[PDB]
């Protein structure tokens, strides 16, 4: 398929590493009796594994000559949920922490002695501002052209060179 | 100041005899939530609307049009509906009654403006409205003949729904 | 409940220890309901 | 000086018997830590969409749009049974109407900011039923007692939903009781995992 | 001090416009109270949007029954897709766009009628009820009433 | 009458056992200083007094239905339909199957809707000064000075005895499993 690759569903190497793994856990569940507490829990992981191949064999994952799935991240639209999509994930939540520390930390100078409010939080101004983080793209973006993100370079403490 | 219809309830605050039909009857204090001028219009809606029904379900059971009994089976009152929606009957009256209240939206507007009592549409082609008493008296033979039509309605189409017989049907037969 | 108490657990490490062990709550949580999500699923 | 709800308790500050529906009910102190205003406009909210969840449950018992994908009388199926588009359409709408109702002042730093923004009032009146001032103690009081009623029948409706895989008003009529066998709360440290 | 969630952006140190809207009390029927330019209630208020949707309700009418209905020799008439109407001088363009584009009631199975819905989907009401009481009912109906009646008769 | 002191007034226990209670006032009909719960200190007076008539009355025309059916007198036609039995559990639960006791719900509840609310709700927030119980409903008259005094007391006083009968009556049904009379 892409990059030579083979879809995991039907690559046999995939496969095998499904049959040897749901064959580890065999042989460790052949020495235990049914309804005894090791075999049971044995047996979950035998599900999980089984159900984990499954998943990954029905997901457009494409497996390597290993077995193993590979990820495709050159922005193709049929790869995206390996990581155009996880990424914009985080860079959302990345971006909500960033912009609710920010605004913490111009909250913190404006106080009587701003190092205590570092730590020491004022847990209900620092939760209005965890709940400020959802909007961030738009209020970021628009505190960067209103002027309220980049200070000039005039204001910046740079050494003599 | 207590309701002349209900007499341990107080009086609306909203209706006066000036209206027609008043009989200081709104126990629920509907007047107090919504304009009364657009109850008003909607009382006189739903009376002109079931009077027209209420004739119509008299009258089909009574005689019907040249050609009509082919086109609908044995079918009466809400039985017809399904299948003259098939013959454009249904389709026609929807759509020149939707084409008498968009204009009728916009004479709704114009009584909350006040610029219009509600249900004035200055409809009187033959005299009948000529004296003033008259007008008052007929205005209010009008309102007392719609709800009762209204509940009349309700009575045919429900006995319909029960028996199947229509109204002069039902008067004949039990 | 007393303030001075509520202001200890206002402090830099006991909301740091407790955020980040609620982080790491449901990351817990989320990877043991929904296991092995090596994908956005599409 | 106690509250009216809770007697051994003392009155919370920030609740002033002002607010519809302040019966002096906040024991564990928020609105001495959260401004009163954003936990009533959070309370508004919340309550509104349970009046409109808890009618979507029994409604969608009782009549359905038609077509196969809309024929769920159980309420938690006609998640995955709609139509993806759709209800991305409906999450998408709401977050337009979410970013114009509230006039692009929606964080807890910047709703308020003007001073005659009310907890609340995000000015949908279409029909100005709040046009008559008198009625406007009563519906406000009225709107929050049945936003609160709501919220906790909702919540009954779901986890009954999910206990017993019944839509709430058949669930009524065709009652079974909780078995235990299944349901059992709790458990994942008990048995150690597994 | 700030109170926490106050939201008054002087007390979170965040930036303010500072240009604080006055709120008219006025409000159109399709849409919102809020700050307005003046004279656009007057001309854009509950008068416009409900005019408008009723117009709006009486042009769906016949977009809702729209296609080609053609009269056979005998009296009934065929309802096909405006599609079929090819157009002369457009090319390869001779299938054009046309309502039914803008409304695929038939594409996605809808069948519209000028009332909304139709013979062809329409709203399902059904009897959650299943013909039964609410109490004193036999094996295939067990209230929640019936639940309480067993558990005090046991 | 009122007979203020002596019935209906203050300074009047029915059981000395009980003492008077401060919060009951003499004003409301058929006040006999029976509060030993003290209820009255933190009720509202006027929605408990129009919630007790209310139940008097209901449960005098529960005592004269329970005895007309339990001595099997019966309407014209009325043994067909409904329960032959004169067991009043019976005839109502065949009145639920026939519609008959859904008919008369759905009427007394239309009536407390568009009615009863409202009444209580003015007399409650102070906007017509309703009496409690008060329904405008007196259609032979037997009002006026009678009213005040006598009548109220009466109701009060036969309907709490009806009340009393009533919930007698269909317990002793139900140990028994046999009507009365
Ligand atoms: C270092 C080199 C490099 C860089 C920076 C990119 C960058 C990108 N590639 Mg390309 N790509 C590369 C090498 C590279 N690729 C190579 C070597 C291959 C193998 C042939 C591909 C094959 C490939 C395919 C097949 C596709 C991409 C697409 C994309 C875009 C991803 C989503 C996006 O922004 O669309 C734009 C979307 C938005 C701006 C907003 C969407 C929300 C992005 C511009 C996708 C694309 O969109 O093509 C333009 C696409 O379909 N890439
Ligand atoms: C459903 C249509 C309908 C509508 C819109 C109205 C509307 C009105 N009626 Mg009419 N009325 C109707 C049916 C209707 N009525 C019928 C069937 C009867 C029984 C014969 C009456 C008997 C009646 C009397 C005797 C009086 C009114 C009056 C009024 C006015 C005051 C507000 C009110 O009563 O509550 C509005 C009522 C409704 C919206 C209908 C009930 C809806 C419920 C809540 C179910 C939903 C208002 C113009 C009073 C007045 O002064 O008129 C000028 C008055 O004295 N009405
Ligand atoms: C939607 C109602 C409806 C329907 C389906 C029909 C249908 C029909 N009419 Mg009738 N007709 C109608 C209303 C209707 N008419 C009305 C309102 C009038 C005015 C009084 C007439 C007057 C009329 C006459 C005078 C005649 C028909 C005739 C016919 C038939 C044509 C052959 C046809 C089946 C003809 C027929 O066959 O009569 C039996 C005929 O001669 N129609
Ligand atoms: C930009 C406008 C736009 C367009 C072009 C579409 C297009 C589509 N939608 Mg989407 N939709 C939109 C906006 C839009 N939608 C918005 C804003 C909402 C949120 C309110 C939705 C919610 C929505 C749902 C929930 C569903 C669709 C579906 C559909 C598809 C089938 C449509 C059909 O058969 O219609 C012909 C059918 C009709 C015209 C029937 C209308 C049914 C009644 C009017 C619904 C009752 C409205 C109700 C009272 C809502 C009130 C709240 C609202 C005022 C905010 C089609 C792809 C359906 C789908 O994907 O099916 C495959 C589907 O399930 N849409
Ligand atoms: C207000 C209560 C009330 C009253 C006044 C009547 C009055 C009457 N009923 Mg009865 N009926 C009632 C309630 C009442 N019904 C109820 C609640 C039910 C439903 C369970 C019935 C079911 C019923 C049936 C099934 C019949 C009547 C009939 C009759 C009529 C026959 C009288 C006759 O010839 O004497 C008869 C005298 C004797 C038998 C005594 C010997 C009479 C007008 C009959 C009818 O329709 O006649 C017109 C009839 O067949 N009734
Ligand atoms: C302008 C609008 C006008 C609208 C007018 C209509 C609306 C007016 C207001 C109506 C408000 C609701 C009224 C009821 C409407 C339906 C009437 C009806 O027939 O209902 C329908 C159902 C009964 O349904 C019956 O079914 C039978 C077959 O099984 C019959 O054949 C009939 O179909 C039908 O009568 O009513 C009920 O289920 C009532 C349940 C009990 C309700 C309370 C009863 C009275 C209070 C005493 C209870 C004490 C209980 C103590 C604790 C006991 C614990 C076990
Ligand atoms: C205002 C909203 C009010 C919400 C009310 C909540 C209603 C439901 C609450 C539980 C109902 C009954 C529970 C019995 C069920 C019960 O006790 O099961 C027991 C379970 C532990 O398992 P065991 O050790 O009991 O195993 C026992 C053996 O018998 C079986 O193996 O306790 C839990 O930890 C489960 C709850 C998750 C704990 C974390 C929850 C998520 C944390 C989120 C942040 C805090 C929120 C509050 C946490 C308490
Ligand atoms: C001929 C072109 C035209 C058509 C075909 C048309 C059809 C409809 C329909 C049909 C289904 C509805 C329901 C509707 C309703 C509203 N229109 Mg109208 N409309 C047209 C023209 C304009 C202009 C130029 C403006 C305007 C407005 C509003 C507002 C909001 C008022 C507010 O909320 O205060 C509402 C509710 C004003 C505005 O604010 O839009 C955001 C505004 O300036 N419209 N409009
Ligand atoms: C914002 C927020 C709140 C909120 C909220 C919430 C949760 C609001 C939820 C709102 C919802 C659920 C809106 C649903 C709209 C449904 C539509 C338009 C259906 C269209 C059907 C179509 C087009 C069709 C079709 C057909 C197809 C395709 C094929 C057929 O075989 C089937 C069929 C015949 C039917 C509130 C208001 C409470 C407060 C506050 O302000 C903050
Ligand atoms: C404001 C505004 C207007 C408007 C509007 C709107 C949309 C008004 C709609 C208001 C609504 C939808 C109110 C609904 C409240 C529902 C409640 C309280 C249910 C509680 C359920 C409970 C307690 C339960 C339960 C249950 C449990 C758990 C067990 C279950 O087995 C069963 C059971 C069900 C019994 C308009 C648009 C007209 C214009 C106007 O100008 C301005
Ligand atoms: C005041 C006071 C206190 C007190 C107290 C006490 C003792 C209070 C007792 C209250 C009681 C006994 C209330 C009983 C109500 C019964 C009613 C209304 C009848 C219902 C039946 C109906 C409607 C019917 C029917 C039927 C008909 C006719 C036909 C049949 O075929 C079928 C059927 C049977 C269904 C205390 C001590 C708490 C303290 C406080 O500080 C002061
Ligand atoms: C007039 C439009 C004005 C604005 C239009 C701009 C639209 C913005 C993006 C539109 C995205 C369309 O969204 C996409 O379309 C429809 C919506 O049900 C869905 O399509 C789904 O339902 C349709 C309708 O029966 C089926 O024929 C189709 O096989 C199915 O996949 C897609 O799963 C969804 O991904």
């Amino acid at each position: 398929d892409v990059a030579g690759l083979t879809p995991c569903g039907e690559s046999k190497e995939f496969a095998r590493r499904l049959d040897g793994s749901v064959k580890k856990l065999q042989t460790r569940l052949s020495k235990y009796e049914a309804g005894t507490p090791p075999a049971l829990a044995l047996q979950k992981q035998i599900d999980k594994t089984k159900n984990r191949f499954d998943r990954y064999g029905k997901a457009g994952l494409l497996c390597g000559t290993d077995g193993l799935p590979h990820l495709i991240t050159d922005g193709r639209w049929t790869h995206s949920g390996e990581f155009v999509i996880p990424g914009l994930l985080f860079l959302y939540v990345a971006g909500w922490i960033g912009w609710v520390g920010r605004s913490y930390v111009l909250f913190a100078r404006t106080a009587d002695k701003p190092t205590e409010k570092e730590i020491i939080i004022d847990v209900p101004v620092a939760l209005s501002f965890v709940s400020t983080g959802f909007i961030w793209p738009f209020s970021a973006f628009k505190e960067f052209t209103s002027g309220n993100l980049i200070v000039p370079a005039d204001e910046i403490t740079v050494s003599p060179r | 100041a207590m309701s002349e219809s209900v007499p341990f309830l107080k009086k609306p605050e909203a209706l006066d005899s000036s209206m027609a039909g008043y009989a200081g009857f709104d126990p629920l204090g509907l007047s107090s939530i919504a304009d009364i001028k657009f109850l008003q219009e909607s009382e006189i809606k739903h009376c002109r609307i079931a009077m027209l029904a209420a004739a119509g379900s008299i009258a089909q059971d009574i005689f019907t049009f040249p050609g009509v009994s082919k086109v609908v089976g044995t079918a009466k009152m809400t039985g017809v509906h399904d299948v003259l929606v098939k013959q454009g009957a249904m389709g026609q009256i929807l759509l020149w009654t939707s084409f008498l209240e968009v204009f009728g939206t916009i004479a709704l507007l114009e009584t909350l403006d006040g610029k219009r009592a509600p249900g004035d549409f200055k409809f009187d082609p033959l005299g009948f409205s000529k004296n003033a008493e008259t007008a008052k008296r007929y205005q209010l033979s009008e309102i007392k003949n719609g709800r009762l039509a209204m509940l009349a309605t309700g009575g045919m189409v429900h006995g319909y729904f029960i028996t199947g017989k229509g109204p002069l049907e039902l008067l004949t037969n039990f | 409940m007393d303030s001075n108490f509520l202001k200890y657990l206002s402090t830099a490490p006991v909301l740091f220890t407790v955020w980040l062990s609620f982080t790491a709550s449901f990351i817990i949580e989320a990877n043991r309901f929904f296991p092995d999500m090596l994908y956005f699923p599409m | 000086a106690k509250s009216k709800a809770v007697p051994f308790l003392s009155q919370p500050e920030a609740l002033d018997g002002s607010m519809a529906g302040d019966v002096g009910f906040d024991p564990f102190g928020i609105s001495s830590v959260i401004d009163i205003k954003w936990l009533r406009e959070s309370e508004l909210k919340h309550g509104r969409i349970c009046m409109l969840a808890a009618t979507g449950c029994l409604v969608q018992e009782v009549v359905h749009l038609p077509g196969p994908a809309f024929s769920q009388k159980m309420a938690l199926n006609a998640w995955a049974a709609a139509p993806r588009g759709g209800m991305i359409s409906i999450l998408v709408a709401i977050g337009l109407i979410e970013m114009i109702s509230n006039r692009f002042a929606l964080t807890a730093t910047d709703m308020f900011a003007n001073p005659n923004r009310v907890p609340g009032d995000l000015g949908f009146d279409p029909l100005s039923l709040g046009a008559n001032p008198a009625n406007r103690a009563r519906f406000e009081l009225s709107e929050v007692i049945h936003g609160r009623a709501a919220m906790m029948g909702f919540s009954g409706m779901v986890h009954q939903m999910i206990v017993s895989k019944q839509a709430p008003i058949e669930q009524l009529m065709h009652f079974k009781a909780v078995d235990s066998s299944l349901m059992k709360l709790g458990g994942a440290a008990g048995n150690l995992g597994y | 001090d700030t109170t926490g969630f106050s939201g008054v952006p002087s007390q979170f140190a965040r930036p303010e416009s500072g240009v604080y809207p006055a709120e008219p009390t006025e409000q159109t029927f399709l849409g919102m109270r809020g700050p307005r330019a003046p004279g656009h209630r007057e001309n854009f208020g509950g008068k416009h949007t409900a005019t408008m949707l009723a117009i709006a309700a009486l042009l769906w009418q016949p977009v809702s029954e729209a296609g080609m209905y053609r009269m056979g020799a005998d009296g009934a008439l065929t309802k096909s897709s405006f599609s079929n109407m090819e157009v002369p001088g457009f090319g390869n363009m001779k299938k054009a766009p046309t309502i039914e584009s803008l409304f695929p009631f038939a594409k996605n199975g809808f069948d519209a009628s000028p009332a909304l819905f139709g013979k062809g989907s329409m709203i399902v009401v059904e009897d959650p009820r299943d013909g039964c009481g609410a109490y004193a009912n036999s094996g295939a109906c067990h209230t929640f009433l019936d639940e309480i009646g067993d558990a005090l008769k046991k | 009458l009122w007979n203020e002191g002596k019935i209906q007034g203050k300074g009047v226990s029915v059981i000395p056992l009980f003492p008077r209670p401060a919060s009951l006032d003499g004003t409301f009909p058929g006040d006999q200083g029976f509060d030993p719960f003290g209820f009255s200190s933190w009720v509202n007076m006027k929605f408990v007094a129009e919630a007790e008539i209310k139940h008097c009355r209901l449960a005098m025309l529960a005592f004269a239905g329970i005895m007309v059916e339990s001595a099997g007198i019966s309407f014209p036609g009325a043994t067909s339909v409904l329960g032959s039995s004169k067991n009043i559990f019976e005839i109502h639960d065949k009145a639920v199957a026939s519609g008959a006791m859904g008919q008369i719900l759905l009427w007394v509840s239309f009536f407390e809707v568009v009615a009863g609310v409202p009444a209580m709700n003015e007399m409650l927030n102070g906007e017509s000064s309703r009496i409690p119980g008060y329904y405008a409903f007196d259609p032979l008259g037997q009002g006026k000075g009678d009213k005040m005094g006598r009548m109220q007391l009466s109701e009060i006083q036969n309907g709490r005895l009806a009340m009393l009968a009533v919930s007698g009556i269909v317990h002793h049904t139900l140990i028994t499993g046999k009507g009365p009379l």
